[PDB]
């Protein structure tokens, strides 16, 4: 039966892990997911992949997910693998709350999920998870945070970043336009700009945009998942400003 | 690769064991000499640079008070085997209140080395997934007097009066065969060991690139050689012609 | 049983009696209640004979393995921690162990008391066994850190003697070992307390002493 | 490429298990051993492999129990695992039943240990053969193979160039039954010598010899007795 | 076997990043008898093509539309044995939820649990993916739902959809005549018309199964006579 | 019995204990050091009960909290530390209980100076003042009577001195040797008191 | 549970998985550790996208316990898992001995873990090499270097990761004993910049003493970088 | 039995018209007679429509509250909605029974609103439990704790159907205070939470402190 083993967790002649490279190719083939930090909160935006006009576009976010009250993620890659890992990370946040009676710092949650991914790359004979996460949140220790994870269990903090297809264009737009002290509105307009420019267009379309942000206001951390109407308002504002 | 670890070749040899045999041919050369008054182990150290601390690296480890060991091949595997031997020798000493015979230590080491074969589930289960790729010289003094034993990845243990391991195994063995004598005294054993090492060492013999230990029959205590002892030996060496 | 140890200016004195009992019957008067854990650490046995012997020899094995593996001498504190953890793992099982670990290491002279309940107490003067209150009273009454070796040995002997005099569980011989920087010496291998009584309390030997 | 000799659980189109056959092939590479028996005695003789001039000869025969000993050919570590198993089975039988184990039952247990290592892809066959000599109501010699089969013999030999010893044994098989212990020892030693290399001899160093019989617990022969026997063999070989 | 060294993934990544086993399961689904579901104003309908191979087979013995609990129904396109296993698991999870929380399992929760079960079989060692797609319809406090579950374990929220044979053309036919404000009768007629346009020949009360959940009522599988009435027009 | 006392003010928290190590009817030591468990990051666990259980539970808590702080390169919040301690004690309560009473103190910017009172059953609450042991019966009313918010550190130490005098005078075990941990102004100080 | 032997002997007698892990290590950033009388300096290359990536998040130079630190080269995720195992072992040692773990003990433990991961079915080796600076039980400062095969040694100064040969040869002819803290920091900066672009933001530097681990400030690094640029231009 | 006397404490739930109230004493006892705390609330907010009152052994109170918070948070993040009060009540019953033979020594009550979504109607919801999860759904009042008999007498005598928020507050506060005044091991303060669909009013009563 060894003749059927594909040897997923085996080093390649160049110290590379081929399954991880292929999972990264799959992630690079997914729709764009962006994130950026303002002084008013973390913004996550995403392009929706069209399937049919019959999909139920009401209260159906499929690329941005709530992990906890103070944490939320964007997904790039295989959606079912992402669903598994999102369930796991929700469990991890609640476990930290159970054990310590306080909400989990964002970096600790990112570390736990990235450990899951690394373990799949090192132990066993199973394929890795084909998902990259943009995890953003707030906690008193480190303020507003934004992280990027890849299948290898790697991660890193960012002030703005993009994953998925054509992340180069979106990243260049963010590098040119992201500033160190932006307001929520400015952040949302910049997110709309980078989404529009990565999708090869000029005016973005509400039907294809998921936008959410996470603010710590008056002491409560609160997450807003913009509807098609709010996104339409922002699209009008963007077409005014450009 | 294509094969499994436990595969026989058409000539009835385990492929993995044979490949492991090709790994023991590497590393610094060590020589063991066992005469009636005590066993002596000598080894060259291949210091890689001036930045490496000589104290850290060492090819002559003590397994028990009365047992020393020289090693060759993969050093991490050798250290694993040596740690296991230390634990087992001390367990024997605890449950029997006496020093373990050297041959018994060699047997324990050889069984640990062959654990990868998965031949039987008795006592612990299989954990090692491959041979160790290590050859050892284990000398010591037990109730039967001094003795020098050799173990290798195939699990065969052989007793010698003098032996050699490492890169210059063959030249050192040639020098030992034609010079060793059974009635040699200890000082002559030291002279022979350092002469052989100097003859086969790429570098020039000196107190810093040679390590020595001996288990004398008088006290059955493994003893490491400091600089004065090595200098004393080096002085009485013959000419390098 | 009476064991004791104390620090003084030249090191550590360790003294014990040598009686072993099965109930009220004296099983032996030549048992050895000081056990060399290693070249620089001595252990004393109080309580269950099998428990003390087994777990102190087991500690000796552990320490031998440690000192081979790490090419250095273990500390008395580490040895006591290992022993206390091992014993605590048997809590509720009914082990009877009263142990004093004394030795020299790179932090100087050290002394710990370890019992089966997991207790681990650093200190400079300990006593264990049925006779330990008597040894304590004698030592505290006449203890000075600046005693010389002869005075320290004499005090240890006298304390053991008084313990064996008042305690039916202690007797036989007094052994007084001296721990110093380069190991330990047996100052008094074993001296019958019989002579000690007619030396200290009733030297006249002309009538029965009256408590 | 055979395409059928890679795994130990795969039959070839001819119905053969190649990995097990290779394990057997390992047996032919070992040093020669000879076992023969009279009506009261079994004598085992074998050549002790010597690695080099400064090396001590390898051990060829081993005591299992008071009246049981073995010789092996093949992978030494395998033989050691089997030796430990047999010694433990015998001692455990004495411990439980206060009697010496039945030799047939022990050999069957050994053969079942052999067999169990041939049915799973995660195992390999023991690459060693065991020659077993005991006295249990009668002298007996057994052989065990890597495939899990065992056989009883009246005279037996295996190892490198054991066909010459087998020729000698077949020739004189009729004699062994009625010959004395001294004669039986001479026969075993001569059969072993028949397997020697051209330049080699039989010396106290390189020759292992054990006897076991009716009132004769398994016992290796001492250097003095061994030397006298070897001298007698040489002298009556000159004839 | 199921443990030890013999537990390695049979679905692995290709150089382009695709998991071809999932694609092949998808092809297997796309070759199966069509199924579809429609979310109407006050109910949700799931309908399927059940073409009897021979006059000997008993139609009632084969139901491609099953009830998971009160108010939740399920239909599949693909391999029937896989469907049986997943239907048993879905019923088990419904009752597990019901035992914990007393009330009936919310459709979304069931769909997520089943999708995770499906996903496991694309990653765990020694197995193939499930070769089917599921349509799960139901009614709960939060309205009417129609969900699809793919062999990969992804799930989609639909107003109306079709899986199985030539589902692109069926999808165009269904999207040409679906509004969010249809009624139960209009939805059933639309489902029947879609299946007719797909099925080659003439449909009947024996060639189709239909299941409804409407007006806050328990899930119901239309009998032969009810479908016959729907087919009279 | 081991007497433990804790008092938190707006600007400080003070813990205090007797310094006796007891083996049956004799004092092994008059300067016990197995009660206070200083924890990196302005935290302190004070324990009473059997010495063996004290050592085991306290060193376990200290090591786990240090591990957390090294792994996450940050200081654990005092409240998180208190509830981690309580939860571990409650885990072992129904399996192999640690018969230990705890006072948990610390400072952090989020909550200021905090004091938690936890008993051997892992009943815990945050308090302004608390005590454990039989001497709690004799110090609790003094704590109540003389405590007020805005108390200064010197005033709190005078309150503790009142408590120590009462323990020496009226408690069956005449405790006269004490050790105090004072946390205030971003520094932890140790004091020893004889009455 | 997967149990296949991933690391096996090639016909040549090599553990090819170990050499591939070594390749991974050679793909990592450079790290340098220099020893002194009672302190060590550790430096490591930094890679960070300007104005978008956060520099404070990625940590190649980390603290194991009270007195031991670690730098590593190779796969970051492997490094994180190994580092967390090492911190756990540090605390376990403290619990079992009532003393903090010495540096040599921790180096031996890390090497044991790596060797073990070359010798167990169903796992691949760690693709990391590590530099471990800390104090022995005699309070002496030591630096150990471990590798994916599990072999370790103590060094007066060592570099790991990409282009480590150039840094090693540079350190051989420039390292002295008992250098002052300023000069040791400068030597570490020169060693790291022998193979990495000259810039303050391309290197992170820390200093290890008995007290604690202290990272050298940005302005100090920039001043030392200007000194290096001046010496380079003047040498050309 | 005596385990429940170790700490003391009690909880009380009451409903009015479009309002519901939950009240508890504030004492943390020890050894049945020593008061160690006077701010130990037995009332916990699961979500805006679900409160739980936990009397009994304080360690078990805290442990069970943490378990319930974990479960509710997981359920609500997965579902993206607030947990219905009845689902929560059944879940609490199942959690308590899962420890049927080594139970948590707790005497819970659940108080909140059952939402009937048409506009939304808010129906008061009350349930009292035993330690193994047996449930008592009620419309007027629920009680639990060592003070149960006194609370039962006060409620049976004083409860008035369909009271507005102020009448509800006065009634539940009087019931709690009168019951507490007859208990040696309960009291030392009372917190009263009066719930409406629009606001929550939290009050601390000037109660007896002996
Ligand atoms: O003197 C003693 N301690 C001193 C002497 C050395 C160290 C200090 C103790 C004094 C009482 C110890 C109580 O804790 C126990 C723990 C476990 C078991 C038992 C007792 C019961 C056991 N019993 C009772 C009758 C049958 C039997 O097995 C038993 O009392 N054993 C004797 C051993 C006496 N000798 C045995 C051989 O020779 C050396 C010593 C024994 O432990 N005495
Ligand atoms: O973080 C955890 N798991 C990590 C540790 C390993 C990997 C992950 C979970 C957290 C899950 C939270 C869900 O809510 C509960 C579910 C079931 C039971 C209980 C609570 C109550 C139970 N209680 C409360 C006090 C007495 C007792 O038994 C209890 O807390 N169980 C602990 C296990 C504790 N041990 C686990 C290993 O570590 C040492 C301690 C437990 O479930 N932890």
């Amino acid at each position: 039966a060894r003749r059927y083993d594909s040897r997923t967790t085996t080093f390649s002649p160049e110290g590379r892990l081929y399954q991880v490279e292929y999972a990264l190719e799959a992630i690079n083939n997914a729709s764009i997911t962006i994130g950026l930090i303002t002084k008013d909160g973390v913004i996550l935006g995403a392009d929706k992949v069209f399937i049919s006009k019959l999909i139920d576009k009401a209260n159906n976010y499929e690329k941005i997910y709530k992990i906890d009250k103070h944490i939320f993620c964007g997904v790039a890659g295989l959606n079912a693998d992402a669903n598994i890992l999102i369930n796991q990370s929700r469990l991890y946040a609640q476990r930290y709350l159970y054990n310590y009676n306080e909400v989990q710092p964002v970096s600790q949650l990112v570390v736990q999920i990235c450990d899951i991914k690394q373990s799949y790359t090192q132990y066993g004979g199973l394929r890795p998870y084909g998902v990259s996460f943009l995890i953003g949140g707030y906690d008193t220790k480190d303020g507003y945070q934004l992280y990027h994870t890849d299948p290898s269990g790697n991660y890193s903090g960012w002030f703005a970043t993009a994953i998925g297809t054509n992340n180069l264009t979106a990243s260049s737009v963010l590098k040119q336009e992201w500033k160190n002290d932006m307001t929520l509105e400015e952040g949302l307009l910049l997110a709309l700009k980078t989404l529009a420019k990565s999708t090869d267009t000029e005016i973005p379309k509400s039907e294809k945009i998921e936008l959410a942000y996470l603010t710590n206001k008056d002491g409560e951390v609160y997450q807003k998942y913009l509807t098609e109407k709010e996104i339409e308002e922002l699209i009008k504002l963007y077409t005014q400003k450009y | 690769y294509d094969r499994g670890v436990n595969t026989f070749s058409p000539e009835g040899r385990l492929f993995q064991v044979e490949y492991a045999l090709g790994a023991i041919k590497l590393g610094s050369t060590a020589v063991g000499i066992c005469v009636n008054d005590g066993v002596i182990l000598a080894s060259e150290r291949r210091i890689s640079s001036t930045l490496i601390e000589k104290d850290s690296v060492e090819k002559l480890l003590s397994i028990d008070d009365h047992i020393g060991c020289a090693m060759s091949g993969l050093m991490a595997d050798a250290r694993t085997l040596i740690d296991y031997a230390r634990v087992e020798c001390n367990h024997y000493k605890f449950i029997y209140n006496e020093n373990i015979n050297i041959k018994s230590c060699v047997e324990l080491i050889s069984e640990l080395a062959l654990d990868f074969s998965n031949l039987s589930d008795s006592k612990r289960k299989k954990i090692m997934s491959r041979p160790f790729g290590v050859a050892l010289l284990i000398g010591g003094v037990d109730k039967n007097g001094p003795c020098l034993w050799y173990t290798e990845p195939s699990g065969t243990n052989t007793r010698f009066s003098a032996a050699s391991i490492g890169s210059a195994q063959e030249g050192a063995e040639l020098l030992l065969q034609e010079n060793y004598k059974k009635d040699m005294t200890f000082e002559q054993a030291e002279i022979l060991a350092l002469t052989v090492l100097r003859q086969v060492m790429e570098d020039k013999l000196s107190t810093s690139n040679v390590e020595i230990c001996a288990i004398k029959k008088s006290d059955q205590t493994f003893y490491k050689y400091n600089t004065d002892d090595i200098s004393r030996i080096i002085d009485v060496l013959p000419s390098p012609v | 049983t009476t064991t004791l140890a104390f620090k003084f200016k030249d090191g550590i004195i360790v003294a014990v009696d040598s009686r072993a009992s099965m109930g009220s019957f004296i099983s032996s008067q030549n048992v050895e209640k000081i056990i060399e854990i290693n070249k620089n650490i001595l252990g004393t046995m109080a309580g269950g004979a099998a428990d003390c012997l087994y777990w102190e020899k087991y500690l000796g094995k552990i320490i031998k393995i440690y000192e081979l593996r790490n090419n250095e001498k273990i500390s008395v504190r580490a040895a006591s921690t290992i022993l206390s953890n091992i014993l605590y793992q048997y809590k509720g099982y009914g082990l009877c162990c009263g142990i004093i670990l004394s030795g020299y290491d790179h932090t100087g002279f050290n002394m710990f008391y370890v019992d089966d309940s997991g207790k681990k107490v650093e200190g400079n003067l300990f006593s264990c066994g049925s006779g330990s209150t008597y040894a304590y009273s004698i030592l505290d009454s006449a203890y000075d850190y600046n005693l010389n070796l002869d005075q320290a040995v004499e005090l240890a002997r006298n304390a053991i003697y008084h313990a064996t005099f008042r305690d039916g569980g202690s007797g036989g011989k007094v052994r007084v070992f001296h721990i110093h920087k380069n190991g330990y010496d047996k100052i008094i291998e074993g001296e019958d307390v019989f002579d000690l009584h007619y030396h200290y309390t009733n030297p006249e030997q002309k009538d029965q002493y009256v408590m | 490429r055979n395409l059928y000799d890679t795994d130990n659980i795969i039959y070839s189109p001819e119905g053969r298990l190649y990995q097990v056959e290779y394990a057997s092939e390992a047996i032919k590479q070992g040093t020669c051993a000879v076992a023969i028996k009279s009506k009261d005695y079994v004598v085992v003789s074998g050549l002790k492999k010597c690695i080099s001039k400064l090396s001590f000869p390898q051990e060829k025969i081993f005591k299992i129990d008071d009246y049981i000993g073995i010789s092996m050919s093949g992978i030494t570590s395998d033989a050691k695992v089997l030796t430990k198993f047999m010694q433990n089975e015998c001692l455990s039988h004495k411990f439980l039943y206060n009697e010496n184990i039945n030799i047939e039952s022990l050999v069957r247990s050994v053969a079942d240990k052999y067999q169990k290592n041939t049915q799973k892809s995660s195992k390999r066959a023991f690459g060693v053969g065991l020659m077993i000599a005991a006295y249990h109501n009668e002298p007996c010699i057994f052989e065990t193979r890597p495939n899990g089969s065992y056989f009883e013999y009246d005279a037996l030999s295996f190892g490198a160039r054991s066909h010459a010893s087998k020729t000698y044994l077949e020739k004189n098989l009729h004699l062994f039954e009625e010959c004395s212990l001294e004669e039986l020892i001479l026969h075993c030693l001569k059969a072993l010598k028949c397997s020697l290399s051209s330049e080699s001899e039989l010396t106290i160093s390189n020759t292992a010899l054990a006897v076991v019989g009716k009132n004769h617990p398994w016992q290796e022969i001492s250097s003095l007795q061994l030397e006298e026997y070897l001298s007698k063999v040489k002298m009556d070989a000159e004839q | 076997m199921a443990d030890g060294e013999y537990s390695f993934s049979l679905t692995t990544f290709s150089p382009t990043g695709k998991l071809v086993q999932i694609e092949y399961a998808l092809n297997r689904v796309s070759s199966s008898s069509p199924a579809l579901g429609i979310r109407a104003k006050n109910g949700v309908i799931i309908a399927t093509e059940k073409k009897s191979p021979n006059e000997l087979i008993e139609e009632n013995s084969i139901f491609k539309i099953q009830q998971i609990s009160e108010h939740i129904g399920i239909v599949y396109a693909g391999m029937p044995g896989d469907f049986r296993v997943l239907l048993k698991r879905a019923r088990k999870e419904a009752i597990r939820y019901s035992l914990q929380y007393g009330s009936e399992i919310l459709v979304k929760e069931l769909v997520k649990i089943i999708a995770s079960i499906v996903q496991e079989f694309t990653q765990t060692g020694g197995v193939r993916p499930f070769g089917l797609s599921l349509l799960i319809c139901g009614v709960d406090v939060y309205g009417y739902h129609l969900y699809q579950i793919d062999p990969s374990g992804c799930y989609f929220n639909w107003m109306a959809t079709c899986v199985g044979k030539d589902y692109q053309n069926n999808m165009s036919f269904l999207e040409k005549r679906y509004n969010k404000d249809i009624e139960i009768e209009d939805a059933i007629h639309t489902a029947i018309l879609t299946l007719k346009e797909s099925y080659e020949g003439v449909l009947n009360e024996k060639n189709i199964e239909i299941g409804v959940a409407y007006d806050n009522k328990p899930f119901k599988i239309l009998t032969q006579n009810e479908i016959k009435d729907y087919l009279i027009e | 019995m081991d007497t433990l006392i804790g008092l938190r003010g707006n600007n400080f928290v003070v813990l205090a204990a007797d310094t006796y190590s007891i083996n049956s009817i004799i004092k092994l030591k008059n300067d016990d050091n197995t009660k206070f468990y200083d924890i990196h990051g302005n935290k302190c666990l004070l324990l009473g009960g059997s010495i063996g259980d004290r050592l085991q539970f306290g060193e376990f808590i200290r090591k786990n909290v240090h591990l957390y702080q090294y792994q996450n390169n940050t200081d654990m919040f005092v409240k998180s530390f208190a509830f981690f301690t309580r939860k571990n004690l409650a885990y072992y309560l129904r399996r192999n209980p640690f018969e230990v009473n705890c006072l948990i103190a610390g400072y952090d910017k989020k909550d200021g100076y905090q004091l938690y009172w936890c008993d051997y059953l892992s009943n815990m609450d945050s308090v302004n003042k608390g005590a454990h042991g039989y001497g709690a019966y004799l110090v609790s009313a003094i704590l109540d009577k003389y405590y007020h918010e805005n108390l200064t550190v010197d005033e709190a130490l005078d309150i503790f001195k009142l408590c120590f005098e009462e323990l020496k005078k009226r408690f069956l075990l005449t405790q006269i040797n004490y050790e105090l941990r004072i946390m205030y102004d971003n520094k932890v100080e140790t004091q020893y008191v004889t009455v | 549970s997967y149990d296949r032997a991933i690391t096996v002997f090639s016909p040549d007698g090599h553990l090819l998985q170990v050499e591939h892990a070594l390749e991974a290590v050679k793909k990592g950033g450079c790290a340098v550790a220099i020893k002194s009388s009672n302190f060590a300096v550790l430096a490591v290359e930094k890679k960070n996208i300007p104005k978008l990536q956060n520099p404070k998040t990625t940590e190649k130079l980390i603290k194991l316990d009270e007195h031991n630190c670690l730098a590593f080269a190779g796969l970051n995720a492997d490094a994180r898992v190994l580092v967390n195992k090492t911190r756990l072992e540090c605390q376990r040692y403290y619990l079992n001995m009532d003393e903090p773990a010495p540096v040599d003990y921790i180096a031996k433990y890390v090497a044991k873990v790596q060797q073990k991961f070359t010798h167990r079915g169903g796992v691949r080796p760690f693709g990391i090499a590590t530099l471990i600076a800390g104090f022995k039980n005699n309070k002496e400062i030591c630096i150990y270097q471990t590798e994916p095969s599990g072999i370790y040694a103590a060094w007066k100064a060592q570099a790991i990761g990409k282009n480590a040969k150039i840094v090693q040869e540079f350190l051989e002819k420039n390292y002295q004993e008992n250098m002052e803290q300023k000069d040791c920091i400068f030597l570490a900066l020169k060693a790291i910049f022998e193979v990495v672009e000259l810039s303050s933001k391309n290197v992170e530097v820390a200093l290890l003493t008995e007290k604690d681990l202290t990272f050298i400030e940005e302005q100090e690094i920039n001043s030392m970088v200007e000194l290096i640029d001046q010496e380079r231009t003047k040498n050309n | 039995g005596s385990i429940y006397n170790y700490n003391g404490g009690c909880v009380l739930g009451m409903s009015g018209s479009n309002c519901v109230a939950i009240a508890c004493d504030l004492r943390l006892g020890a050894n049945t007679f020593t008061t160690v705390s006077t701010k130990f609330s037995k009332i916990f907010k699961m979500n805006n429509n679900v409160y739980v009152g936990l009397s009994g052994l304080a360690t078990d109170i805290q442990t069970l509250y943490e378990i319930l918070r974990y479960r509710v948070n997981l359920y609500e993040v997965r579902q993206d909605a607030e947990m219905d009060v009845e689902c929560f009540a059944n879940m609490l019953s199942s959690i308590l029974y899962s420890n049927r033979f080594s139970p948590y020594f707790v005497n819970p009550i659940v108080v909140g609103f059952k939402l009937k979504h048409y506009k939304v109607n808010y129906e008061p919801y009350l349930t009292a439990y035993d330690l193994i999860g047996a449930k008592c759904e009620t419309r007027d009042f629920v009680v639990n704790g060592v003070t149960s008999e006194q609370l039962f007498g006060m409620c049976e005598s004083l409860y008035v159907k369909d009271q507005d928020e102020n009448g509800l507050f006065e009634t539940i506060s009087q019931c709690l205070l009168s019951a507490l005044d007859r208990d040696c091991i309960s009291g030392w303060g009372a917190e009263v939470l009066v719930l409406t669909p629009e606001k929550i009013i939290k009050k601390k009563l000037k109660a007896r402190m002996d």
